């Protein structure tokens, strides 16, 4: 959870964060697809039969 | 006698077009330096609205003009958002203006409850309640009035005497134009790449036709990363497109 | 019709209190009731009250610490008192307001005045 | 009768005068929660209503009964009140002091345009105030359902954003005595657009009420397909607070180092350590002006709840 | 407590019921405390992910359509 | 929403008349009541939305309201009618009472 | 937050934001990297079996 | 380094006084404390501290 | 550019042009490992055929 690392709980730590544009949807979705990776990686190994 | 520290009078001036040069025909300054934009630029820039906040302050209040060095004067009379467009303008003119014995019809309310918002004239006078008794009108212990009365003297020395300010406000709009600075408007011309100024959107580009539709109160064109890909004429009111050469 | 309070007494800064006002003529089932604390010699004021549709509303002052409560039916409301500050130690009453409607997006507005009073409850604490 | 009846999809507006083509924009603003609540008021009449944030009074008559409204705080003597009023081919706007529509003493605004009641019928009128503004939007459209509003969409466009710098809390509506309408009001929220071709709104989406609107709201769609989109966090909120300082209750002096007479040189300066106590700051500003307050550390309002060692 | 939420829907071409995942919470030990207006029940059920709202529990076993974690899965049969 | 009584102290005599008044801040159209706290039993209703009566007591007592301004008309002031009296705003919900005011013999 | 106001809060709220968003790029970084070696590895297994 | 002051001298010439105040903010040992209401202690529940 | 000197624009200046540039990176880092993949996948296809 970016918002909650990078700031624990005060509004106007977030306030500023919006101003760096775009930078948390990427980490996000970069992680969001590594566990899909990593969920569909054990599928195939073993559900051959 | 343009007003007191409290209770200043705000005046808006739009619908016109004015030049800077004029007010360097004029008194010295106490204080030329000024916070929003640069002054040699000034000359050249289109504005929504302006204000003027014109009052008198001591010597020692000079130096608290700027929004962050509250704590005097701005404590309970006058107080900004910190971001302030637009900057100010000091000129001392309080020699030809003092008394003998006194000014007594300058005053300000240090005798508040708190901190006020900015940009905030409060006007009613109420009997301060600094204590622990019911004031009901005795004006004694713990009843003080929301004034503090004081005098000038022409002898006195720098921080004492009266000294004159006054402070602009800006915005930095884009959609309603009123106060433009002087410049000859050019011929248009277009389907060649040229710079054009249209109201200070500064850029570089070619200028065709359009066939967009605009209704009356929207002016401008935009699109992803913030590049106006259209704009409206000024005078004869014609859309037109704008691309990069 | 008449309605008068019980549950008072001496309680120790922290504690727990119940107060229960209980009505005779006034169901509870469809009114607007609301609760009046006032301290020794220094007015009154409103603390809670809860209207027929069964919201509620407390003061800015007294929120997160007292609970207003309906019976269903039995005509007995119950006011519950979490931990003391030591300046709740006054006399309180119950009451019934006559009406107002529910302008959506906001309260209830419009109301015209309290009817019936009880002889309240004194509440202290050492 | 102050029925309730519910407002469909209604209520929208553009939020920047700038023209876009083509986009899927996300606003946040006051604006008319979807599906709601209105009270019709058919008509003893005209309630003293509040302003909260926002009106959206609509109305559906054709009589032009319906005059303008009145703005105020106060609505008397002592504070300043708007008067739109709707003239037969003009519309008038004052502001300085009323009594009862009679005195109007002290100040003077005016601002003359064409009429706001050119054309069953229906007309909505948006009113917000920010910043010392004043924002009303309007939209005439032709329905013959009756006393209930269309279940369709229709934006609104500006039509003065004149400046004037006053409360308001407190609105009246007024109508004209020798010869019915719905009010709601406005909460913060946040949209989402569609713009379509014109600038041109033809659909919009609210992204507070329920989850499948707050889906369609984080990635910007209006269609999803079978997923388990993850969308915004929960977190239980506080309800008291508590503070605790020391036990001890002693004020040391701190008051002989500010009154006294030859202190020291600026060199061999003499040392007070001062410590064990609770001291407030105010008793240093009921001292002698100062020459200098500036100082470097730590903001001046906030020393007086501070805990510190010696 | 805080935690985060997922929404589990199928397509909007075939419907708009939705249900609501929290992201382990353990359910009744704070499931609730305007968008939750989800009755703060209707079969709400327990799972080693988090607590699931707006979906039953079938004892029949089909293939997996919308995983969920930890062996369990949803999807949208008609009864 | 805050009101003021005025004035505070009330002294007077048998068969005089009341003329306290009760000023608010904001506008609340006609919506006020006055209330009688006797010196320690309970409070009474007396006058509520500004002109009207509870038909508890006959018409010495009376309401009138200008503007935002109200005041309270008693015919005469018999010797049973000493006690505190408030003014009570209800146009909103969070409902709020004046300082008090005291009438002496 | 409760020592000084925020005119000059601010740049020590921005330094504390960029050094954490500098500090948690660097994570991902590295995840998507041990992330690609594991799934070779997976098909690795998934040929063998 | 003798001198003298007379009061008709301006400003940069007459004495003037000055204090000086320094703190340490530290954690552990507390002697100084700004003046509040100390309030009843509550647990078991989501509360500011 | 044409609302303050250059003394006070320059750090300006400097603040978006560290923006842009630390935005412009992750774009060629991202490609990078995609290009890897696509490489793996395409030594893959030309095994198969
Ligand atoms: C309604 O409009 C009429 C004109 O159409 C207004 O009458 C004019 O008012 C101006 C301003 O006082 C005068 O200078 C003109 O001489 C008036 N002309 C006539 C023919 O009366 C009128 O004041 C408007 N009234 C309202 C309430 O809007
Ligand atoms: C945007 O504007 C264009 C031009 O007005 C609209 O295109 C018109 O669509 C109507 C609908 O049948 C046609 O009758 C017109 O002939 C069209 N205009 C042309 C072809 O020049 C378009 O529909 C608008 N987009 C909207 C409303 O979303
Ligand atoms: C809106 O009004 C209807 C009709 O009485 C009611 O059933 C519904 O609960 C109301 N909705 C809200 C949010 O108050
Ligand atoms: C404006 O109001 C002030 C304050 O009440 C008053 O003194 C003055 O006479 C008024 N101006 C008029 C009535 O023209
Ligand atoms: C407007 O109201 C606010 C709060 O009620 C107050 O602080 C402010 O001073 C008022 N405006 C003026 C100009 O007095
Ligand atoms: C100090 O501690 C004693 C013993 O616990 C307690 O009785 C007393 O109330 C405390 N003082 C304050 C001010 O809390
Ligand atoms: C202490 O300070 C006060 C200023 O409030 C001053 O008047 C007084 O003379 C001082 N005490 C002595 C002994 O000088
Ligand atoms: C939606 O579903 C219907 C029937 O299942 C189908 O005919 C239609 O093509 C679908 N829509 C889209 C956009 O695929
Ligand atoms: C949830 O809490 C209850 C009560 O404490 C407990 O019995 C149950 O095992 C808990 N569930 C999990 C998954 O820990
Ligand atoms: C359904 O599953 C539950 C799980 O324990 C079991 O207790 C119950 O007997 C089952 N019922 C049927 C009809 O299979």
């Amino acid at each position: 959870d970016c918002t909650m690392y990078i700031c624990g709980d005060s509004t106007e730590c977030s306030n500023l964060l919006l101003q760096y544009g775009s930078f948390c949807t990427q980490l996000k979705r970069a992680l969001t697809g590594i566990a899909v990776e990593q969920d569909k990686n054990t599928q195939e190994v073993f559900a051959q039969v | 006698r343009f007003a007191s520290v409290y209770a200043w009078n705000r005046k808006r001036i739009s619908n016109c077009v004015a030049d800077y040069s004029v007010l360097y025909n004029f008194a010295p300054f106490f204080a030329f330096k000024c916070y929003g934009v640069s002054p040699t630029k000034l000359n050249d820039l289109c504005f929504t609205n302006v204000y003027a906040d014109s009052f008198v302050i001591r010597g020692n209040e000079v130096s608290q003009i700027a929004p962050g060095q509250t704590g005097n004067i701005a404590d309970y009379n006058y107080k900004l958002p910190d971001d302030f467009t637009g900057c100010v303008i000091a000129w001392n003119s309080n020699k030809l203006d003092s008394k003998v014995s006194g000014n007594y019809n300058y005053l300000y309310r240090l005798f508040r409850k708190s901190k006020l918002k900015p940009f905030e004239r409060d006007i009613s006078t109420e009997i301060y309640q600094a204590g622990n008794k019911p004031c009901n009108g005795v004006a004694g212990f713990n009843c003080y009035f929301p004034l503090q009365s004081y005098g000038f003297r022409p002898t006195y020395g720098v921080g004492h005497q009266p000294y004159r300010v006054v402070v602009l406000s800006f915005e930095l709009l884009h959609a309603p134009a009123t106060v433009c600075g002087p410049k000859k408007s050019t011929n248009l011309v277009k389907n060649k790449c040229v710079n054009f100024n249209f109201n200070g959107l500064t850029g570089t580009g070619v200028l065709t036709e359009s066939n967009k539709k605009f209704l009356p109160f929207q002016q401008f064109g935009r699109d992803i990363a913030d590049t106006t890909d259209a704009v409206r004429d000024p005078q004869t009111l014609e859309i037109l497109d704008i691309t990069p050469c | 019709v008449q309605l008068v309070e019980s549950g008072g007494g001496l309680v120790q800064p922290g504690g727990s209190l119940r107060l229960s006002c209980s009505a005779s003529g006034l169901t509870v089932s469809s009114n607007h009731m609301t609760w009046v604390r006032q301290a020794p010699g220094k007015g009154l004021e409103w603390v809670s009250v809860i209207y027929r549709g069964g919201s509620t509303y407390y003061a800015d002052s007294v929120k997160g610490r007292l609970t207003i409560s309906r019976d269903n039916s039995k005509n007995t409301l119950y006011l519950q008192m979490n931990s003391l500050r030591a300046e709740d130690t006054a006399v309180y009453y119950c009451a019934r307001a006559q009406g107002g409607w529910e302008l959506p997006g906001a309260g209830y507005y419009y109301f015209y005045g309290m009817d019936v009073w009880g002889q309240g409850t004194t509440v202290t604490v050492s | 009768t102050q029925s309730y009846t519910n407002s469909f999809t209604r209520g929208v507006y553009y939020p920047d005068k700038v023209f876009r083509s083509s986009v899927l924009h996300s606003t946040q603003d006051l604006f008319l929660p979807f599906f709601s609540n209105v009270t019709w008021f058919h008509a003893f009449d005209n309630p003293v209503l509040p302003f909260n944030d926002g009106v959206y009074f609509a109305s559906t008559e054709k009589s032009n009964i319906i005059r303008g409204w009145i703005f105020g705080t106060t609505l008397d003597s002592k504070t300043q009140s708007l008067l739109i009023v709707n003239n037969a081919t003009n519309v008038v706007i004052k502001v300085c002091e009323f009594q009862f529509c009679s005195s109007a003493n002290n100040c003077t605004f005016e601002y003359v345009s064409q009429p706001f009641l050119m054309d069953k019928n229906l007309r909505e009128f948006v009113f917000k105030n920010i910043d010392g503004y004043f924002k009303i939007y309007s939209k005439h459209t032709p329905v013959n359902l009756g006393r209930d509003l269309p279940q369709g969409f229709s934006a609104l466009e500006p039509l003065v954003d004149l400046p004037i710098g006053i409360n308001i809390t407190r609105f009246q509506t007024l109508l004209a005595l020798h010869r019915a309408y719905y009010v709601g009001y406005l909460q913060p929220r946040t949209f989402l657009l569609k713009y379509n071709e014109n600038g041109t709104i033809t659909d919009a989406v609210d992204c507070a009420l329920d989850p499948l609107s707050e889906t369609k709201c984080t990635l910007k769609s209006f269609t999803v397909e079978k997923g388990i989109y993850q969308t915004s966090n929960f977190r239980v909120q506080p309800t008291e607070s508590i503070v605790r300082f020391p036990n001890i209750t002693n004020l040391c002096p701190f008051h002989e180092v500010f009154n006294a007479t030859r202190f020291a040189s600026v060199y061999a300066w003499n040392r007070k350590r001062i410590s064990n106590c609770v001291a407030d700051y105010s008793v240093l500003y009921n001292f002698a002006p100062f020459f200098a307050f500036k100082c470097y550390g730590v903001s001046p309002t906030k020393l007086n709840d501070l805990c510190f060692t010696n | 407590s805080f935690g985060g939420v997922s929404v589990i829907t199928p397509g909007t071409n075939t419907s708009n019921q939705v249900a609501v995942l929290y992201q382990g919470v353990n359910c009744t030990e704070v499931p609730v405390a305007t968008w939750r207006v989800y009755s703060t029940g209707s079969n709400v059920f327990q799972t080693r992910a988090g607590c699931l709202i707006g979906a039953e529990y079938v004892n029949n076993s089909y293939e997996c359509d919308i995983p969920i974690g930890a062996g369990i899965c949803a999807s949208y049969q008609t009864q | 929403i805050v009101m003021t009584q005025s004035p505070s102290s009330l002294s007077a005599s048998v068969g005089d008349r009341v003329t306290i008044t009760c000023r608010a801040s904001q506008s609340i159209s006609t919506y006020l009541n006055w209330y009688q706290q006797k010196p320690g039993k309970a409070p009474k209703l007396l006058i509520y939305a500004a002109s009207s009566l509870q038909s508890g007591v006959p018409s010495r007592f009376s309401g009138s309201a200008s503007g935002t301004d109200f005041t309270l008309t008693i015919s005469s002031l018999q010797p049973e009618d000493f006690a505190t009296y408030y003014c009570q705003q209800s146009f909103s919900t969070s409902f709020t009472f004046g300082p008090g005011t005291k009438v002496d013999i | 937050l409760s020592r000084l106001d925020p005119p000059e809060a601010e740049v020590q709220i921005d330094r504390l934001i960029t050094g954490r968003l500098q500090s948690l790029q660097t994570y991902v970084t590295q995840q998507l990297i041990r992330a690609a070696e594991i799934r070779a590895s997976a098909n690795l297994a998934a040929t063998k079996m």
